[PDB]
This record gives structure tokens, C-alpha cells and sequence, in this order.
């Protein structure tokens, strides 16, 4: 070894909600743990979460986790693993109450209990009356959650490597993941983080698009690292476009706006969601609401102005008091990025890339999965994944609002609780050779040695425009085929991209160049998968295949990196505590 | 070793910050001023001759200016000092607006006392 | 229209000392972008320009900068609020902290003070709740204006007291956090926390300079919080 | 401790504010300052006590105040302790000199 080796029981790549909850549990279980993050932990995208955490506490009204499971299963359009969803909704309450005991500043009901607001895809009695089970701290829940978790990691004395950048996973000759190489952003030092368990918690990748609600740091590094390591990704074509991103800015305004009583209007002042979704109205599934808005615009009923084509989100009727109390966050966002005061005027909104439903296939234990030559599932020894980088899958083809933060906590904790048994199950892993570690640096070495190559900025903007045009809310065969070919060309330009900053002391250019590789891998996997699934399910909508096909496509899509081809995995439909919810027609 | 940005000339300072740094300065000056006031007092009380001598010193224009400065610095320290104690006891709000407003009022009150100090010295 | 910048530059492997570099950026005449928008575009022409950023919506607290002499967030500071006919838009790092590279400062000491006040719920365990701790809306409202802190360090890096004793004075942000737990009805170690804040530096280095309040991007008021802490210290140790 | 200083500074601040009002009151209402009216004012038991009380208050006020300034701008230990020695001695000298001046009036 001519490279510093830092050995730990577990190496958690990512300090978001999922990463910090996992690190917390792993440490308390008696194992050493290194928490990596390319930004200061509290700068993670989780910090921007607004709405809250969907969980069946039963505070606002008598609730049932089975009701929550139903809403989730239906919401995922029936490709969400029901055994995993069952675990999440059942375990939810305890896991969330645990956060409150950590000091999380939840909003409060008059009786002192945690405040719960209505949200999209929430009903009582299995598809009945509207429900309200999204626990929230105003509309800064993500902020409250993340900081509380960081505070808990401080109290726990967790070993945190802040502003370190994971490059690539390290594999031994047996094909097992035995850690990863990382770049210290401050000094430029490259180190091999050796571990018996490498937990990917790197978040989403909304930045593969021209317009997204995601932070600049959401570049899908986890997806890229997985793909380059031979690990398959799942349901990458399932991209959730949040109905209400600020038109012309992309900045998100919480679905809590509609959960508190706000509704959408077109240029004619019609509350059009009553037409598209007679029952749930403005609180229908996000995939449905997003399309409804785009149909209004596409047919000339959308509003225009400085912000560009959009729909109006009316909130003023709620009153100054309720707005400033329950939704102060969106008041500042709207006034700042839209120059609109929600207390007096509707907010200009338009569907914006928001959440990645796809990712690395995992068991409830967090263990990463791949498939053998027979198509059978086999665990990837040493590799794990939690959060938005994972595809459990508990969200299927459409995630419910508030289910992500729940996902982070429940499965981040799950990975921690079952880490010891997972490590014993996988057995001792053979040491990585000096060439094994060296292979993980090939991608870094290329940048460092490329001076006269192409301008990466042009490559990034071309990539984002391709995804925006050909893989947005509405898709079609012809457009996706061309988008795929364009990506192949763009991917070739990237192989000869240049790094104009060669310094080592906090060189952000090198970081963003390395991130670009991951944007490419994520974008390509998404494209190939989109073309693959010839049907319309959840957020995936094709004009050439407008119907949902339960005979041919009641399953997950799987992108195989080594053959750059597609295959399929079974959707789990065998809950342990109740019968499975059978696939039926999905309307709101 | 690493450099730090602490070039005071490149930084904005609100009226509250100016008022604060002046209160510290006025405090230091008053510390030296006490000794000078005591030295003067001791002379004016030792004998009938010492008093006339003290009067003559107060006649000097250069001494008149300095004496005015001492009284001005003292006046400021007292007024702004009370401003402080009024916030400590809740008589003044601790908002930025209240901070500005009380600071400006402190300056005005000080200017008035500075003039009355001038009258007392002519 | 044309925009002119004067930006703080430093690279330990190249620069003998810090320096200011002139930047020009053609902007859309009838479009008002944020400072962060400009910085990102400047990096497109000069890839060597280093600075922190992430959420670009004023929540994460990554891009705290000294703009035209005053601290704030680049992501929510409009170019129109900085642009003055004849003068360059001056961009410098947050004052007081060691400069790692260009506009990036070492927040070590800032985090250190944050940890010193033990920023985590301390509940003795007695009288445990059936489910979640019961906190009335009245009690919960005491946390408003305190828990919203994004740890951007705009306040502390503008406080002279923090400049002179960054290792002893907790600073605006840290003290805001301390009070955040001091008045949390769920925290049971109020007396213990106060006993660790009775020295001459921790809290009493604050002299109501009020640089903290004016710069806070979230509109928080560290001065009032510190004021409350002082009262509690008196009620207990006077 | 921090709380102790905070209180002492305000305690003496209140005393010295009253003393200044007292001293200003006289100056602003006495006309011609003849050597006679001057010595009569400082011969009063009330003036003597109030003045010495003020000097003690200045000692406490100034010492705490100057200590805060030094601990801010003067880092070198040796240099700071020496400056604190000079300052403290001077303050004590003020009070003592005050006793000698008034006791012989
Ligand atoms: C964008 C968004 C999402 C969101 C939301 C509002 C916005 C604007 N509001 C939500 C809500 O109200 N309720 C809810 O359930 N979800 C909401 N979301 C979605 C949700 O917040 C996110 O999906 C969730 O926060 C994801 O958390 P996760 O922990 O999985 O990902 P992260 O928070 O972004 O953290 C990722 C960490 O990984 C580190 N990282 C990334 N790359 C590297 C490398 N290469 N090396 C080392 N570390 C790396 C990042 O630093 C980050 O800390
Ligand atoms: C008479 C001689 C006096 C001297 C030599 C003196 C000197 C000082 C000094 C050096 C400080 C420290 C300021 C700092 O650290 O920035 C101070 C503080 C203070 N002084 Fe005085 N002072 C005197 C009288 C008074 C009087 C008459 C008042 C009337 C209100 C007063 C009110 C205060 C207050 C309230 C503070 C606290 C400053 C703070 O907390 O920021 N002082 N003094
Ligand atoms: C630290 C402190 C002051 C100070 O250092 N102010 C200051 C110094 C330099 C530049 C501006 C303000 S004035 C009030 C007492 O405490
Ligand atoms: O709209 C929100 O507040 C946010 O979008 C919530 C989730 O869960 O994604
Ligand atoms: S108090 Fe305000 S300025 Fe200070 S760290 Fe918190 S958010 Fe930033
Ligand atoms: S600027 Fe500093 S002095 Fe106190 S009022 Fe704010 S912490
Ligand atoms: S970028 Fe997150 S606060 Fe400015
Ligand atoms: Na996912």
C-alpha cells in the first residue's frame, strides 16, 4: 500500500437523514463507524425538506398503519414491494417518536402531541375520507430533522470525515466491496477507507435535469459508483416531478401548502384538480397532479408572465396568521424567488424534477442486491444502501409526500440494527490488492492528466437539456430513442473532458468534474430504462404506450452495467401481518 | 500559517457598533481623566494660593479644550452606559431598530451635555 | 449590461499572500440574478475560483460571504442590492476565520463553540412520557426564532468579541443554540448548563454590539437570546 | 465570575451616576466660584463621604472595565499582567490620594 489506509467496521458514505441515522445506530451497536460527506453534514439536501414526515401516529385523528400501507401501495402504482412497505409503515411511529425524544422540534397540537397535517395520497379506511398523518415542524421539517440527527451524532461522538469526497468503490478479487477511495477536499489527500461494510447514502440526482428542486450537490454519485463497480440500479425511469416548483426558479414550495387548504388554478380561475381527481382533488398522487398541470399548460390554459408558463397556487384565503405559523418557509421562498407575497397573491408553480424513485436495489436490511446469470437475486458482499440512493423499494413508481423522510429514518436505523448479522452472514472478506485500490482511482487519474480536452460546462448543459426535453413528465418512443443516442455522443465527449484547475487545496473544480461523471451514469441509466419499459405506470408516462400493463410490466426494471442492457425483477406482494393489496385501477 | 480577513477598513459597521466602540474608548479616557481631575482637585484644596493657581490653569485655552473633552467623554460614557443598563433591565427592546433608535438618541443627548459642558468651562 | 467584481483570492501553493482580482460578467439587462448565480458563471470562465454552495435557496447556510462589507448569503442576495454605479461588487470571505482557499474559510472554531454548549436534548429520564414528550403550543413557541439557525456563521464572523476571543467567547450563533435548549421544556439540565456559562468569557463577552442581528439571513436575534441567558445566570448566581 | 463582574459594574454605575448628579448640581448652581464657597462644599461631611465612596466605585468600575479591554487586545501574558499591575496600582492610588486630600480640608 502506497496509499493511507483507514480501517473501520463500517463506512457510511453520506451524512443526510439516512446516513446519520444509520451511523448513529451502527455506533450504538458497538461497531466502529466512519461518516463521510462531501459537505458539512447539516448542508445535506435533507435540510431543505419542508412538508414533514408521513407516519401513523394517530394524533390529529385515529389512524392505522395499514391505512398508511394502502395509501403507499396504491401510490406506488403497485410496483412497490409490499413486504418492505409493510415494515416501513408498521415501524414508522416508533422510529419517529424516537426522533422526538432526540429533541426534534415538532409543531404541537393543543394537547401537546406532535402536529400532523394533511398531505397528498392520505386517506382513512383504505381509500376513504381524507387523512392527515404528516408530522411536521412548520415547513422546515427537513431542517429540524437533519440538525437533530447531527446533534445526536455529536453527543454520540461519531467519527465524522466532513467534506471528504468518495471516488469509487473498492472490490476484492472475490467481487466483494471492501470500502472506497476518498478525496479530502481541503488538502487533496486521497485515502482508502477500508471496511467490512460500505453504506451508500449519497442522496438523489435531480441535477441531471435542467430544472430541479434538488441542491447543486445532488449529482447521484452513488449511482455512478454503483454502476462503475458492476452493481445494477433499479427503476431509474421512475422520476418524481413535484407538482409545485416555483416557475422560473425550480425552488420547491411544500405540498403542505395544499395540505393546509391551498389549491391550484388555471388562467380561467378553475380549480382544475376537481376535474382530474374528483375525490382527492389537489391532494391526489404527485404523478397525477404533475400531469394535470402540464395538460392545462399544453392546451393553452396555463398562465404566463415573467416566470414563464405556469399554474397558480392560491393560499391567501388561509389568512396571514396560519400562513406565517404553518408555512413561514414558503413565504420567504416565494417572496425571494418569485417576488410574490403568498398572503396576497397566488404562487407561480410548475412541475419540477424532485425525487429519484430508482436506485440501488436493497433488502430491508440495507444489503445491496445484484442478479446472477439465471436472474436470481444475490447479495453484494460488503455493500449497503439507505435513503434516496436506495431502491427498497417502498415508493415504486410514485412516492407519497412525507414518505422519504420516513424512509430515511426507518431504513437507516434498519441497516444499523442488522449490520452485525449482515457481516456475519457475508463472512470474512478477502483483502483488496494494491491494484484493486488503484483501479478505483482510474477515473480520478484521467481528469488529473487531461488538460486539452473538452469544456465540461458545455457537456453538463447538453446533458441536462437532453433529459429535460426527452425524459420529462411526458415521454414518447421517438424522442427517447434520439435522447439516448445524444447521450451516447455526450458520454463520449466526457471521456475526453479537461480539468482546468490542477491545484490541491480545496479544489472544487475537480470535485464538480468528478460529479459530472456521476450525472452522466445516472442520466444514461435513466434513459435506457425509460426506453425499456413500454407502458405507463406512475410517474412514467408514454404516449405510444398510454396504458398500464400488469401482464408484462408488473415488476421492477433493472439496468445491468456490464452489458449495458435491461432486465426485470419481481415485485414483492407477500406482507407478513396482512394480505397483499391486489393491483386494481388507480384513480384519485 | 493561514491568513485571515480582519481588515477593519473593508467591513461595514452599523450605528450600534460605532456607539459601542466609542463607549469603550470613552471608558478608557475617563480612566486617565480621573487622575487628572484628582491632581487638579488636590491642588485647589491645599491652600488659598493653590486655588488661585488652579483657577489660572483653568484660564488657559488649551486646558479649557482638554477639560471640555474630558467632560464630553464622561458624558457619553454615562449616557450610553445608562442605555446599556436600560436594556439589561428590560426598559429597552433588544431589536435592531430599537438599537439604532436608542443609539441616535444617545448621541443627541450627549451633544447637548457636551455644549452645557462648554458653557460651564468658559 | 456589464457587471464588475473585486474578488478575494488565495491559494497557499501559489499565493504569497491574499489578493483582490477583478472580474467582469455580462448580464441580462432586464433580469435580476442572485450573487451565487454570478459566482457560478464566473467559475465557468475561471474554473479556479473556489467557494461553498449547495441548497441555493438560503437554507443550508453554505455560501456565507462578506459582500460590500456586510455578511450574508450569496444565494439570496440579489445583484441589484449590491450593484452601485462606478463601484465594483466587492466579495470577501467571512471575517475572523482562517482562509483555506479563496472564499472558503475554516469553520472549525465556529463548530467548536457550538459543541461547547452541548447542543443536544438532555433529559434525565425520570417521569418518561407514554409516547412523545407532551409540549403545549405555548412551550413550543419559545423555540421559535431559535431552532431556525442554519449555522451559516454570518453573525459570529461579524462580532468583534468573537474576533478577539473565538476560543473562549461562545459567540452569537452558539449562544442562540444554548438558549434553544435552556428553554426547551423537554430539557432537564438547565441548572447544569447555566453553571457552565458563568465564567467571564462564555456569555459576558457580549456587549450588545448587535452586528449579529443585522446580518442574520434568517432574521434571528442572538442579542435577545443572550439577554435571556444573562437573566437566567443572574436569577441563579446573583 | 462573569455574573459577579456584571453586577459590580452596574452597582458602581448607579452610585457614580448619583455622585455625578450631585457634583453637577453644585457646579450648575453656585455662580462665582470663590475659594470660600469651594472649600465649604468640600468641607461638608456629605461631600467627603460621597466623594470617597465614588473613588471606591471608580476602583471597581475601572478595574473590571480595563480588565476586559486588556484581555481583548493584549495577548502576551507578561505584558498584560504588567499593564494590569500599573492600572490596579493607579486605581488604588486614586482612592488613597482621595483620603489624603479630603482628610486635610
Ligand atoms: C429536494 C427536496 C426534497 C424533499 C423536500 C424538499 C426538497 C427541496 N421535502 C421533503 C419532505 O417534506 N418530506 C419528505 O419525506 N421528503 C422530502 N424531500 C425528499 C427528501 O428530503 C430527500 O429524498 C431526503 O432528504 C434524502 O436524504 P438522503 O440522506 O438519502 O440524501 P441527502 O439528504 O441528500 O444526503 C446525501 C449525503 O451524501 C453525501 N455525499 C454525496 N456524494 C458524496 C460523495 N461522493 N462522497 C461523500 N459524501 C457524499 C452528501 O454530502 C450528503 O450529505
Ligand atoms: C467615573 C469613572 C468611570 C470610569 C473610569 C469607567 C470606565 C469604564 C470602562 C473602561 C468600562 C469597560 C467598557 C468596555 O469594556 O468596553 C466601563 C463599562 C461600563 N460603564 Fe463605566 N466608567 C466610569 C463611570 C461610569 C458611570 C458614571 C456610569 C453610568 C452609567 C458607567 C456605566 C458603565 C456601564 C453600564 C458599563 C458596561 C459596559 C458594557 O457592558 O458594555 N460607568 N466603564
Ligand atoms: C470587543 C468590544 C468592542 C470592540 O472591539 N469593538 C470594535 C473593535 C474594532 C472594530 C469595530 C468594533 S467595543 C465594546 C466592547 O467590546
Ligand atoms: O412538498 C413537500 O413538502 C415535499 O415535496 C415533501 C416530500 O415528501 O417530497
Ligand atoms: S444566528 Fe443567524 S447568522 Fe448566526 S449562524 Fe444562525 S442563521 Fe446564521
Ligand atoms: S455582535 Fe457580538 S457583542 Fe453581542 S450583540 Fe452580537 S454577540
Ligand atoms: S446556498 Fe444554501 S444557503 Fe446559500
Ligand atoms: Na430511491
Amino acid at each position: 500500500m502506497k496509499l493511507p489506509v483507514r480501517e473501520f467496521d463500517a463506512v457510511v458514505i453520506g451524512a443526510g437523514g439516512a446516513g446519520m441515522r444509520a451511523a448513529l445506530q451502527i455506533s450504538q451497536s458497538g461497531q466502529t463507524c466512519a461518516l463521510l460527506s462531501k459537505v458539512f453534514p447539516t448542508r445535506s439536501h435533507t435540510v431543505s425538506a419542508q412538508g414533514g414526515i408521513t407516519v401513523a401516529l394517530g394524533n390529529t385523528h385515529e389512524d392505522n398503519w395499514e391505512w398508511h400501507m394502502y395509501d403507499t401501495v396504491k401510490g406506488s402504482d403497485y410496483i412497490g414491494d409490499q413486504d418492505a412497505i409493510e415494515y416501513m409503515c408498521k415501524t414508522g411511529p416508533e422510529a419517529i417518536l424516537e426522533l422526538e425524544h432526540m429533541g426534534l422540534p415538532f409543531s404541537r397540537l393543543d394537547d401537546g402531541r406532535i402536529y400532523q397535517r394533511p398531505f397528498g395520497g392520505q386517506s382513512k379506511n383504505f381509500g376513504g375520507e381524507q387523512a392527515a398523518r404528516t408530522a411536521a415542524a412548520a415547513d422546515r421539517t427537513g431542517h429540524a430533522l437533519l440538525h437533530t440527527l447531527y446533534q445526536q451524532n455529536l453527543k454520540n461522538h461519531t467519527t465524522i470525515f466532513s467534506e471528504w469526497y468518495a471516488l469509487d468503490l473498492v472490490k476484492n478479487q472475490d467481487g466483494a466491496v471492501v470500502g472506497c477511495t476518498a478525496l479530502c477536499i481541503e488538502t487533496g489527500e486521497v485515502v482508502y477507507f477500508k471496511a467490512r461494510a460500505t453504506v451508500l447514502a449519497t442522496g438523489g440526482a435531480g441535477r441531471i435535469y435542467q430544472s430541479t428542486t434538488n441542491a447543486h450537490i445532488n449529482t447521484g454519485d452513488g449511482v455512478g459508483m454503483a454502476i462503475r463497480a458492476g452493481v445494477p440500479v433499479q427503476d431509474m425511469e421512475m422520476w418524481q416531478f413535484h407538482p409545485t416548483g416555483i416557475a422560473g426558479a425550480g425552488v420547491l414550495v411544500t405540498e403542505g401548502c395544499r395540505g393546509e387548504g391551498g389549491y391550484l388554478l388555471n388562467k380561467h380561475g378553475e380549480r382544475f384538480m376537481e376535474r382530474y381527481a374528483p375525490n382527492a382533488k389537489d391532494l391526489a398522487g404527485r404523478d397525477v397532479v404533475a400531469r394535470s398541470i402540464m395538460i392545462e399548460i399544453r392546451e393553452g390554459r396555463g398562465c404566463d408572465g415573467p416566470w414563464g408558463p405556469h399554474a397558480k397556487l392560491k393560499l391567501d384565503h388561509l389568512g396571514k396568521e396560519v400562513l406565517e405559523s404553518r408555512l413561514p418557509g414558503i413565504l420567504e421562498l416565494s417572496r425571494t424567488f418569485a417576488h410574490v407575497d403568498p398572503v396576497k397573491e397566488p404562487i407561480p408553480v410548475i412541475p419540477t424534477c424532485h425525487y429519484m424513485m430508482g436506485g440501488i436495489p436493497t433488502k430491508v436490511t440495507g444489503q445491496a442486491l445484484t442478479v446472477n446469470e439465471k436472474g436470481e437475486d444475490v447479495v453484494v458482499p460488503g455493500l449497503f444502501a439507505v435513503g434516496e440512493i436506495a431502491c427498497v423499494s417502498v415508493h415504486g413508481a410514485n412516492r407519497l409526500g412525507g414518505n422519504s423522510l420516513l424512509d430515511l429514518v426507518v431504513f437507516g436505523r434498519a441497516a444499523g440494527l442488522h449490520l452485525q448479522e449482515s457481516i456475519a452472514e457475508q463472512g470474512a472478506l478477502r483483502d483488496a490488492s494494491e491494484s484493486d485500490v488503484e483501479a478505483s482511482l482510474d477515473r480520478l487519474n484521467r481528469w488529473n492528466n487531461n488538460r486539452n480536452g473538452e469544456d465540461p460546462v458545455a457537456i453538463r448543459k447538453a446533458l441536462q437539456e437532453c433529459m429535460q426535453h426527452n425524459f420529462s413528465v411526458f415521454r414518447e418512443g421517438d424522442a427517447m430513442a434520439k435522447g439516448l443516442e445524444q447521450l451516447k455522443v455526450i458520454r463520449e465527449r466526457l471521456k475526453n473532458a479537461r480539468l482546468d484547475d490542477t491545484s490541491s487545496e480545496f479544489n472544487t473544480q475537480r470535485v464538480e468534474c468528478l460529479e459530472l461523471d456521476n450525472l452522466m451514469e445516472t442520466a444514461y441509466a435513466t434513459a435506457v430504462s425509460a426506453n425499456f419499459r413500454t407502458e405507463s405506470r406512475g410517474a412514467h408516462s408514454r404516449f405510444d404506450f398510454p396504458d398500464r400493463d400488469d401482464e408484462n410490466w408488473l415488476c421492477h426494471s433493472l439496468y445491468l452495467p456490464e452489458s449495458e442492457s435491461m432486465t426485470r425483477r419481481s415485485v414483492n406482494m407477500e406482507p407478513k401481518l396482512r394480505p397483499a393489496f391486489p393491483p386494481k385501477i388507480r384513480t384519485y | 500559517q493561514r491568513p485571515v480577513n480582519l481588515d477593519l477598513q473593508t467591513i461595514r459597521f452599523p450605528i450600534t457598533a460605532i456607539a459601542s466602540i466609542l463607549h469603550r474608548v470613552s471608558g478608557v479616557i475617563t480612566f486617565v481623566a480621573v487622575g487628572i481631575l484628582l491632581w487638579l482637585l488636590g491642588t485647589s484644596l491645599s491652600s488659598p494660593e493653590g486655588f488661585e493657581q488652579a483657577s489660572a490653569i483653568m484660564g488657559s485655552f488649551f486646558v479649557k479644550f482638554i477639560m471640555w473633552g474630558i467632560l464630553t467623554a464622561l458624558a457619553y460614557h454615562v449616557v450610553v452606559g445608562i442605555r446599556h443598563m436600560m436594556m439589561d433591565f428590560g426598559y429597552l427592546e433588544e431589536t435592531f431598530e430599537a438599537g439604532k433608535r436608542s443609539a441616535k438618541i444617545s448621541f443627541v443627548i450627549t451633544v447637548v451635555l457636551s455644549l452645557l459642558a462648554g458653557v460651564l468651562v468658559w | 449590461m456589464r457587471l464588475e467584481f473585486s474578488i478575494y483570492r488565495y491559494n497557499p501553493d501559489v499565493d504569497d499572500a491574499p489578493r483582490m482580482q477583478d472580474y467582469t460578467l455580462e448580464a441580462d439587462e432586464g433580469r435580476d440574478m442572485m450573487l451565487l448565480d454570478a459566482l457560478i458563471q464566473l467559475k465557468e470562465k475561471d474554473p479556479s475560483l473556489s467557494f461553498r454552495r449547495s441548497c441555493r435557496e438560503g437554507v443550508c447556510g453554505s455560501d456565507g460571504l462578506n459582500m460590500n462589507g456586510k455578511n450574508g448569503l450569496a444565494c439570496i442576495t440579489p445583484i441589484s442590492a449590491l450593484n452601485q454605479p462606478g463601484k465594483k461588487i466587492v466579495i470577501r470571505p467571512l471575517p475572523g476565520l482562517p482562509v483555506i482557499r479563496d472564499l472558503v474559510v475554516d469553520m472549525g472554531q465556529f463548530y467548536a463553540q457550538y459543541e461547547k454548549i452541548k447542543p443536544y436534548l438532555l433529559n434525565n429520564g425520570q417521569n418518561p412520557p407514554a409516547r412523545e414528550h407532551l409540549q403545549m403550543p405555548e412551550q413550543r413557541e419559545k423555540l421559535d426564532g431559535l431552532y431556525e439557525c442554519i449555522l451559516c456563521a454570518c453573525c459570529s464572523t461579524s462580532c468583534p468579541s468573537f474576533w478577539w476571543n473565538p476560543d473562549k467567547f461562545i459567540g452569537p450563533a452558539g449562544l442562540l443554540a444554548a438558549y434553544r435548549f435552556l428553554i426547551d421544556s423537554r430539557d432537564t439540565e438547565t441548572d447544569s448548563r447555566l453553571d457552565g456559562l458563568s465564567d467571564a468569557f462564555s456569555v459576558f463577552r457580549c456587549h450588545s454590539i448587535m452586528n449579529c442581528v443585522s446580518v442574520c439571513p434568517k432574521g434571528l436575534n442572538p442579542t435577545r437570546a443572550i439577554g435571556h441567558i444573562k437573566s437566567m445566570l443572574l436569577q441563579r448566581n446573583a | 465570575n462573569g455574573v459577579h463582574d456584571f453586577i459590580l459594574v452596574r452597582a458602581t454605575a448607579i452610585v457614580l451616576t448619583l455622585y455625578i448628579i450631585y457634583m453637577v448640581g453644585f457646579f450648575a448652581t453656585s455662580g462665582e466660584l470663590t475659594y470660600e464657597v469651594w472649600i465649604g462644599f468640600f468641607a461638608s461631611a456629605f461631600t467627603k463621604v460621597f466623594t470617597l465612596l465614588a473613588l471606591f466605585s471608580i476602583l471597581i468600575m475601572a478595574w473590571i472595565g480595563m480588565w476586559q479591554v486588556l484581555t481583548d487586545y493584549v495577548k502576551p501574558l507578561a505584558l498584560r499582567l504588567m499593564l494590569q499591575l500599573v492600572i490596579v496600582v493607579a486605581l488604588v492610588v486614586y482612592v488613597i490620594y482621595g483620603f489624603v486630600v479630603v482628610w486635610g480640608v
